[PDB]
């Protein structure tokens, strides 16, 4: 009954912000850190935020994480043609005792 | 560099089982947790199990309880992951994660460790068909 | 009595009483024969003696002793909850002792007609052991049955010789009541009036006591230039307000600090060194280096941070079947003082900037850190916080003098802390019959409480179970028969305003 | 002594009868520094916490007797005697403490004058322009308070607990002189301020206000050290340079909220002390920093700042006429002469908060019910007469 | 006022332990796996009989401010005058004391009876008995981290040459 939720897709044109979403369960955003990854097409998963908004090092400084209640979000900002790819956000969870994914959000830049 | 050899990929048909194997090489072995999450063809990521980095204490996803095993192999320093009786929905691309949140935080309210994976594997692709 | 009849029976219980608590507690225990009846030199000469901070010159003496002074020993996970979430403080009042039920054996058939020694220093002439952290306590859960530790001290070193000034004690030469089969033995003691421990944390910080609506009547210096150019000089006072409140006139500062390095648990963030050892804040006493730990109270890490903790700053308690040596991080459970960090400053920045110069038309200002302030007139600050797996009580030194006395672990300073407890086995004859001993102890604290008169309007934040499935239960046994305690838990979850 | 003072307030209506969340963010956001979470609330409250409220241009509070009365409520103008005027005590020290803070606000030094009332508000926990599960809320209606119509009167009595003597003497001694003599006792500790000169033309041509202030660090928050330890502002025969955050600055009648002269602010000075404590912009002394050997010479070191040591004596900051009086001892597990630094008698139970706001009067409701809390009020305004009365006792 | 305390003690402060029995609480043994770049690891052990200068401690050694040492054999002092100006001092309204005798501390270290502190005692009596509580005069308090360590950055620290009264201090006072 703990569901990750993010929406499908998102859009946006290089240099404005895109934010990210996902809504999760009382055991899994609220009780537990979030962490999200960007994945590219063909290409392993590269974590971009972790403890909900720390960014690892050798990551770009406009990407932004914040978790308020039961809902986390990513932001990006400046955006680029590289930055799209598919964005998960992942977190803990408690009653399945295990890490749970968000179905993903494909991002889609505009040219 | 740190790096995390992942297996080469294989075929398989329905009820045989595979084994995945994960070298890494660079850091310290012992020290990290080991993550295994699947990504189907078309589908989003799904976390699998979990070993420490002690290789005594292991996690599961529920999903795959009975039949999946994880065993990690000091010597070698390889991770390898069982899942047995195989259907066709099980293939997919097998990723093996590397994770340096070493200890819990005990805080007011619930405990929690950090499971944020920073070192991913290339990845192996294994096809259940007949 | 007699052999035939109990000496006492099996009291565990809590009592909720209002203002105060009573805790008791009952425990099987069992005495081996230490040292073959011996007192024994040891220094670090017998252990081989690798470094001059580890030297030590000291006696194993045949005698054990009791610890009761961990938290768990007297309250239950129920119990410890029930109190931190109920209470603004707490403190020990009333202690009662109980031995009974003995049995000697030999090696298995009874001995009826063997003794046990026992006897408390209540004149505090013995080297006081129970401050020290040691292992050996009572059991947290009352159906186990836990041997007794070995009762050792040290004394004045050079290397692993002695001086002429250290001392050599004999336990023999204390009186003491022999039992048997059917004797039994008690005693009571008096807590000396201690403060309550703070079981709290503060709404407000130090630094933001103020009236966020109104200025101050005071003035700062706000500009020492006019502009950009040459011979700009001037002064310019702008009032202090609710917009800039780093700069307001403040009556009290923050308590003082000892810095530690900082280690973060995700390790790819360390320095690739090893620095233990080599970056660890210390002391030094005639020589000897020792370890600050845990040292003064100061917050673990800054709000937000998590996975930062003071190199030596902190405690750490071991997971149920943890080893010994160099364990793994997951093995271990790091305690942090974060409620605290309102008042103390963090472990691991500086306390502040002073400045090291005088300015001049010629010379720039120079502002230095400072990573280390003693007291000042106008600190305030937070003891640590006591553990259900800490320390209750310490021994205050007898000094000349001492500031604040509360022990750097946890719990409340005492000049004259609850008493040492010897036991031993009288020997049965360098030839003896192989012996030992066992029996129940109980042991009940009466503890006061502090309730809280608080006024707050939205709900506190309180210790809870989790709610969710698990394959065990916390603070529970096992299928194996273990007991574990899943995690750390601090006292401080209710609040009070500053 | 014994004082006795009568001043004439307004009290209008705050926030139109609310509370309302504040934070940096309400603000614009600021810095870092200056962030912070808090409410203002409808209530206001009353400040006699400064000397020219008692005192008409050893001595220690002993007892206070506080009185208002003459309540008149105006409606917007006409008079509303139909209206109550609510107010309490805070004897139980529930509510955040904001009269130790140094706010404008007081009774008036001269009599005559007319004050308004400051609304009051506090702050709590903050991780930034927001709040964590730790941090407080009040809601003052939840005290129990007395409510005044137009003949009603309030007063009650408090008593001071016992603080020592203030020093108000200079010594004729210095601790030196009471070079190389052994001495049983020495200065008090130092936390070293930079050295300021009003002559422009002394200090560096450059901007060193805020980075080149004495600061402490909490919670990763940077407050200035102001006024800080107690310490002499100058050197003897040197008047013109004072600490850059060292002392009281006070402002002359009239002057500007931001950005004035030397000349629109009364700058004190504490040279009275320096006979038992340390120079402020001076450092407290040297130590060594090595051993000395044939091959090596002896080294020495500046001591910026100092903490306690075993026989110190120092004096304490002294109180001015337009300085406060009390400060509330924070509640703590532990303190050092908890004396106030920016002067006057510390008190862990101080003289208590007095909180008073207009109870609403809801303009004409609607005929048909509605579940709304009712947002439309008449504009009032209440005005009366305040007496404080404090006993002295001088030494 | 207190009794003057005659006695000396036979314990000193770093050693109140006792010295066959285990602690329960876990120290940072081992930072590095060892050899090899991203070696890096936390590894905890018990502190105990082996390793007593890790050790939890309740109460910590008094205050100090460091004078200069002295040697009675005058060839090991460095051929300079350093009666004044390697002296320790403190200043009070632009006038600088020598601080004499200063703070309580220890003369010298144990096993060297020729060192004395430059100011520090009563002249020459030696403050040798108070070494169990106390620092030594000639010797630094103990050292702090001056630094945050990162993967970049190794950890620093300093020197404490001066340290005021702290929270769980104890200290002895001179003797008469």
């Amino acid at each position: 009954q703990s569901v990750l939720t993010q929406p499908p897709s998102a859009s946006g044109t290089p240099g404005q912000r895109v934010t990210i979403s996902c809504s999760g369960s009382s055991s899994n955003i609220g009780s537990n850190p979030v962490n999200w990854y960007q994945q590219l097409p063909g290409t392993a998963p590269k974590l971009l935020i972790y403890s909900n908004n720390q960014r690892p090092s050798g990551v770009p400084d406009r990407f932004s994480g914040s978790k308020s209640g039961t809902s986390a979000s990513l932001a990006i900002s400046g955006l680029q043609s590289e930055d799209e790819a598919d964005y998960y956000c992942a977190a803990w969870d408690d009653s399945l005792n295990g890490v749970l994914f968000g179905g993903g959000t494909k991002l889609t830049v505009l040219g | 560099q740190v790096q995390v050899v992942e297996s080469g990929a294989e075929v398989k048909k329905p009820g045989a089982s595979v084994k995945v194997s994960c070298k890494a090489s660079g850091y310290a072995f012992t020290t990290y947790y080991m993550h295994w999450v699947r990504q189907a063809p078309g589908q989003g990521l799904e976390w699998m199990g979990l070993i420490n980095p002690s290789g005594d204490s292991i996690t599961y996803a529920q999903r795959f309880q009975g039949r999946v095993t994880m065993t990690k192999d000091t010597s070698t320093s390889t991770v390898y992951m069982e899942l047995s009786s195989l259907r066709s929905e099980d293939t997919a691309i097998y990723y093996c994660a590397r994770d340096p949140n070493v200890a819990f935080y005990y805080g007011s309210g619930n405990y929690y460790k950090d499971n944020a994976m920073d070192v991913w594997g290339q990845g192996t692709t294994v096809t259940v068909s007949s | 009595d007699g052999v035939g009849s109990s000496s006492g029976n099996w009291h565990c219980d809590s009592q909720w009483l209002g203002d105060r608590v009573i805790t008791t507690s009952t425990r099987t225990w069992a005495l081996p024969t230490y040292n073959n009846h011996l007192y024994k030199q040891i220094s670090n000469s017998t252990s081989g003696g690798s470094s001059n901070d580890n030297a030590y010159f000291g006696y194993s003496t045949p005698w054990g002793y009791f610890d009761f002074n961990r938290f768990h020993c007297h309250f239950s996970p129920r119990d410890w909850q029930r109190l931190i979430n109920n209470n603004w403080g707490f403190r020990p009042k009333r202690l009662n002792f109980k031995l009974f039920n003995i049995q000697v054996k030999e090696v298995i058939a009874n001995n009826l007609t063997s003794t046990v020694q026992v006897f408390t220093d209540s004149d505090y002439q013995l080297p006081y052991v129970l401050g020290s952290a040691h292992e050996g306590c009572l059991p947290p859960f009352p159906a186990d049955v836990f041997m007794i530790p070995q009762y050792g001290y040290l004394t004045l070193n050079d290397g692993s010789q002695a001086v002429g000034r250290s001392s050599f004690y004999c336990l023999e030469y204390f009186p003491s009541q022999m039992l048997r089969t059917g004797n039994n033995f008690q005693f009571s003691y008096e807590f000396e009036n201690v403060p309550f421990h703070s079981s709290y944390a503060h709404s407000q910080s130090l630094d933001r006591l103020m009236n966020p609506l109104i200025d101050q009547y005071l003035y700062y210096l706000s500009k020492t230039i006019n502009g950009s150019g040459q011979n700009q000089q001037t002064l310019k006072f702008s009032v202090a307000g609710p917009s800039n409140m780093a700069v307001q006139g403040r009556n009290y500062i923050p308590g003082p600090s000892y810095r530690q390095q900082r280690v973060s648990t995700t390790v790819t963030q360390n320095n690739n060194s090893e620095f233990a050892w080599p970056g660890a804040s210390s002391w030094a006493l005639n020589g000897r280096n020792s370890l600050m730990n845990p040292g003064p109270a100061m917050a673990s890490h800054k709000e937000g941070e998590d996975r930062f903790f003071p190199l030596s700053g902190s405690l750490i308690f071991g997971k149920q079947g943890t080893g010994r040596d160099n364990v793994d991080a997951d093995k271990v459970m790091i305690t942090n003082e974060e409620e605290i960090k309102t008042t103390n400053p963090v472990a691991t920045e500086s306390y502040g900037q002073v400045a090291t110069n005088h300015q001049s038309a010629q010379a720039q200002a120079q502002t230095g850190w400072v990573q280390n302030q003693g007291i000042l007139p106008g600190m305030v600050w937070q003891d640590r916080d006591v553990y259900l797996q800490g320390p209750i009580w310490a021994k205050i030194p007898h000094t000349d003098g001492n500031f604040h006395p509360s022990p750097l672990m946890g719990g409340f300073g005492m000049k004259h802390p609850p008493p040492q407890i010897l036991i031993k086995n009288t020997p049965v004859p360098n030839s003896f019959i192989t012996q030992y001993s066992t029996g129940q102890v109980s042991v009940e604290i009466e503890w006061e409480l502090q309730k809280e008169n608080s006024k707050r309007w939205n709900p506190e934040i309180q210790y809870t179970s989790n709610y969710y499935k698990s394959n065990n239960v916390e603070f529970a046994v096992n299928t194996e028969g273990v007991y574990s305690e899943p995690r750390p838990i601090g006292t401080r979850y209710l609040t009070r305003n500053l």
